Formats: C-alpha cells, structure tokens, sequence
C-alpha cells in the first residue's frame, strides 16, 4: 500500500508506516513472515544507533502486516549533494564511515547481509547521524562476484562500501556500468583484472571475456584522499571476497581512529 | 490411526466460547494498535490523533 | 579472530536473553486455573509430539518458551492449554525447521479436541501478544557455543550434546526452566552431560574442573551456582526415571 510518515510530538523525531499484504494459506502465517519480522524484532533490542529503530508491528487480519519504523528525511546522496562546493571536510567523512561501518558490522554480526547498499538507503540524521535502512525484508555498487553470479556473503557489503567511501570524495559514483559484463570491465580497469587461480568456479562470464589489464593507483580515482585512506580503500575494493577487510577491521584501521 | 501421543489432556472444549474469546482478543490488539498510533492499520488510511501522517509518493 | 568476534557474539547473545523472559511468578500471580502439574502435562505431551515427529531439538524448548511468555501475560483456561501448547510448537516449528508441522497434524495430536481454524486464530493471537519476538535465544544456542570452545574429539562432542539436549528438555519440563536464563540451562546441561550418566570414569581433555570455571566466567555466574544448577538437573533425572519406570 501507500507509505505515510508522521512527526513525533514526545519528542521531534519522525515515524513512518510501511506495509505488506501477506499470502495467508491453510498454514496460517509463512514461515519467511514469522522469520523476518521476528529478525527486526530481535534486531530493536540492542538499540544500535547506526540503524532506523522498529517501534511497532501491527498486524491485521487475508492477513496485513504495518511495521511502524523509524524515518530520518534524508538520505547520503542528498547529504552529499548538498556539500560545500570543495566537498565535505576529511573529519565529517571519517566520521560518517565509522558509523556507516558500525551500522554494517551489527548487521553482519548478526548474519544480515544487506545486499544493496546505495547512497539511496543510507541515511543521515539532521544531527548526523548514520542510519542504514531497508535491510532484511543500479549495478554500480555491486560486488564482482555477485555480477558474476557466484556465491555471495557478508563481504559483498564491503565492496559496497568502498564505492561509497570513494565517492564521498568524488561527489560522483566511482564505477557507473550498462550491464553486469560491463560493470566489471570498469571495476578492473582500476584494479587489474585478476588472476587465474582467483577466477570463481561455475561462473557466468570466463576470465577470457574480460582483456588483460593491471592496476591503475587507487589515488587517480581519490586524489583528495590521504595515502592511507587510499590503502583502506584499495582493501574494501578486493576482488577476492575472502581477503576483502571486514567491517570491524575497517574500524580498526588507523584511518578511521579519531583522534583524542 | 491414533498414535498414543494423540490425547486430550484436560477435557472438553467449548468451541463457540473459544472462538469468540480468540476473536474478542484479537480485535481488541487490533484497537490498542489503531489507538496508539491513530491510524487504521484494517484499510491502511489515516484517523487523526499526536500523530499526523501524510503520503511521501 | 575469530577470538574477538566469539567475545563478543557471546555478549550479545547474553544481553539478548534477557529480551525474551517469562516471569518465575506468573502462577501465583496470573494464572488462576493453571497450576504448576498442568504445566508439567502439557510440556510432557509436547515433548512426545516432538520426539515423534522428529522435531529439530530446539523446537520443543522454544515452544516452552513461548508458553512461559504467554502465561506471564495472559491467563489461560484449562481447557485451553492444550491449544496454547499445540500452537507454541506450531510457531516453534516455523522458526526452526524447513518443513514445519502441519496445522492438521497438531490437531490430531490433540486428539482432535482443537480444529484447525482455532490453531490458526491462536497463532495470531500468541505472535501479537509476544510482539513478534519470536526469535528468543535457546539454550541449544548456548550449547553449541560452549562445545565450539571445547577442545575435544568429534565423537566426544556428539555424546556430550545429546546428553545436553536430553537435560535441556528435562528443564524444559519443569518451573527450573522458567526462572534460569537459557545460558544457564545450557551450562549446567553441558556440566551434567561431560558426567556422561555416571557409566565412566569421565576421561575429558579439558578437565571438569577447568571446565566449570570457564563457563562460570563466560556466563556470569558464581562456579557455586553452576554447581547447584547441574545438581538440580541431576535431581530432575532422579526423580523422572523414578516416575517413569513406575508406570
Ligand atoms: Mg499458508
Ligand atoms: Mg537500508
């Protein structure tokens, strides 16, 4: 149905209602409806600051489901855009990748991969504060072996957020492609296309479908970057997805240590 | 036919009773729900109350 | 490492317990027809039905879970507990295994005393009541985490966790399961199971001792509590092979 959005009055923060019509049968409720609202409802508990908070499920019943979730108005992309003219300060863009990536590790440490991660459903407080959106319910922030339709996990997130991180500094996406073949020969025109022994099994397109190419320096695409952000990107941006950083050791990265 | 774990444990039901209660209860979890947040959650439209809600298309 | 990560998956399932708990008092201070016996009567009938079909040995406990949480909220008649019993497993079954009980199977377990229609409306109004927390931690959570850290042989570990299990579902029988948390069901039953039923001379790598004091430290507890949980778990044993060989 149609999504409605309401502020707040106990404080001034903002509520918003979605909802889905679900296919009752003679076994009641599906099994994937018990699962995945009971997920966001064990989710709620730990309160984690980096995700919209589930205040309410309100089902009626064929059988309804309304979630009532947290809203923040504004997502990344708008965050960005509207950005001082130089760009946004190095401090404001560490500080929005540490939350991002505690967001994104207590997702994944508590086995969501969220799969599409996009300027689009990051979210970004009036307070600036970090929140990840539609988890647990455009190829250009895909992760190489889900565009070649191999197995996927955790680690796809992290490609996502390299691109992300990259494009805080560029204010323009770092890989934009037509079509999955595509998508790739950009991805390794910056990072040289991988060897043999690192080719995934059973996958959609060979290695010979892509021409042989090497690395370009990961700071011609971030020049503004310093050098060892540039080394934490080029980790996230690892075609390998078993040595891909993992979020919690982005965040220990000294990149990302505030300092004092 | 009837395994010997197939047994009632503490008699009769009755069934009509049951079936208001479970009704009863329902629909009242039902009304808390549209209380609390002013809206009607049974067709999806909005009732007024704290909370004002508006479309975002 | 993985160190790090088992750390803190631990904290968080420790801090996720708590989100999912019945009240040790709601006899006395909820129910007015249900009394402790029934309570026993009904998990011993669900524990049958689950073993009979073959249930994945969380589902029995996770069902007694959403009993104990339901009973601390609402009162239940008599002649209704059986329903509310039926329909724990039924969402139980959901959250746990791949194909779940059938709705038409749960009633002839019953012996048809409840119809179908009346599981499902009973479904809807147990997840509402619990707010769709569903996904309460199991002791079988706990366990399996514990058995990660020992350092044992395969075999070794396969026994350990089916005498577990079997404790587990002992607890789950009795109002013990209703006051300590899961983690602790868990340990005393790992405690209790490395005994393996007193058939011998217990030949651990890790020894018992080192044993106890490591999940004292990881589940919070005084090694002296640990002691009398598994002791109670041992009594528990006592008293049901004495009421079982009985009759
Ligand atoms: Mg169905
Ligand atoms: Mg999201």
């Amino acid at each position: 149905g149609t999504v409605y959005k309401a502020r707040d009055p106990h404080s001034g923060h903002f509520v918003a209602l979605k909802s889905v019509r679900v296919p009752n049968g003679e076994e009641g409720l599906p099994i994937s409806t018990v699962r995945e609202v009971a997920l966001l409802r064990r989710l709620e508990a730990f309160e984690h600051p980096n995700v919209v908070r589930l205040m309410d499920v309100c089902a009626t019943s064929e059988i309804k489901v309304t979630l009532v979730f947290e809203h923040v108005d504004q997502d990344l992309r708008t965050y960005l855009d509207k950005a001082p003219p130089p760009g946004l300060p190095a401090e404001t863009i560490k500080d929005l990748m540490r939350q991002f990536l505690r967001g994104l590790d207590f997702l994944h440490a508590n086995c969501i991969v969220h799969r599409d991660l996009k300027p689009e459903n990051i979210l970004v407080t009036s307070g600036g504060t970090v929140k990840l959106a539609d988890f647990g319910l455009t190829l250009w922030y895909r992760a190489p072996e889900v565009l070649l339709q191999s197995t996927y996990a955790t680690p796809v997130d992290m490609w996502s957020v390299g691109c992300i991180f990259a494009e805080m500094f560029r204010r323009k996406p770092l890989f934009c492609g037509n079509s999955e073949a595509d998508q790739l020969g950009k991805i390794f025109d910056l990072i040289g296309l991988p060897p043999e022994d690192d080719w995934p099994r059973d996958v959609s397109l060979p290695r010979g479908a892509f021409p042989p190419r090497g690395p370009r320096p990961v700071q011609s695409v971030v020049p503004e970057m310093e050098e060892s952000g540039a080394q934490l990107l080029l980790e996230m941006l690892t075609f390998n997805p078993h040595k891909r950083i993992s979020a919690f050791r982005a965040l220990q990265h000294s990149y990302l240590h505030k300092d004092e | 036919f009837k395994p010997s774990a197939c047994r009632n444990l503490f008699g009769p039901v009755d069934h009509e009773e049951l079936t208001r209660d479970l009704e009863k209860h329902c629909r009242d979890m039902e009304e808390a729900s549209q209380r609390k947040w002013n809206f009607d959650f049974q067709n999806h439209k909005p009732l007024e109350g704290k909370y004002e809600w508006q479309e975002v298309e | 490492d993985a160190n790090l990560l088992n750390d803190r998956v631990l904290r968080a399932m420790l801090k996720a317990e708590e989100t999912c708990a019945p009240s040790v008092s709601y006899f006395k201070c909820v129910q007015k027809e249900v009394l402790p016996s029934m309570r026993k009567i009904v998990a011993t009938w669900m524990l049958e039905v689950c073993e009979e079909q073959k249930c994945e040995e969380e589902v029995f406990p996770l069902a007694m879970n959403y009993l104990d949480r339901f009973l601390s909220l609402e009162p239940v008649k008599k002649s209704r507990l059986q329903l509310l019993g039926a329909t724990c497993m039924f969402v139980a079954s959901k959250m746990k295994e791949t194909i779940p009980l059938t709705a038409e199977k749960l009633c002839i377990y019953t012996d048809n005393s409840i119809r179908p229609e009346e599981l499902l409306q009973m479904e809807l109004l147990l997840v509402n009541k619990l707010k769709w927390n569903l996904a309460a931690m199991t002791p079988h959570d706990f366990i399996e985490h514990f058995l990660s850290k020992m350092p044992e042989a395969e075999e070794n570990k396969q026994i350990i966790r089916k005498h577990a299990q079997t404790f587990v579902a002992l607890c789950a029988t009795d109002v013990k399961f209703i006051s300590n948390p899961p983690s602790m069901v868990a340990a005393g039953s790992v405690v209790a199971a490395v005994q393996g039923l007193n058939l011998r001379s217990p030949n651990n790598f890790l020894s018992y001792y080192r044993l106890t004091r490591f999940l004292s430290r990881v589940i919070k507890c005084d090694p002296d509590c640990l002691r009398a949980c598994q002791e109670q778990i041992e009594a528990l044993l006592e008293s049901s092979l004495r009421q079982a060989q009985q009759n």
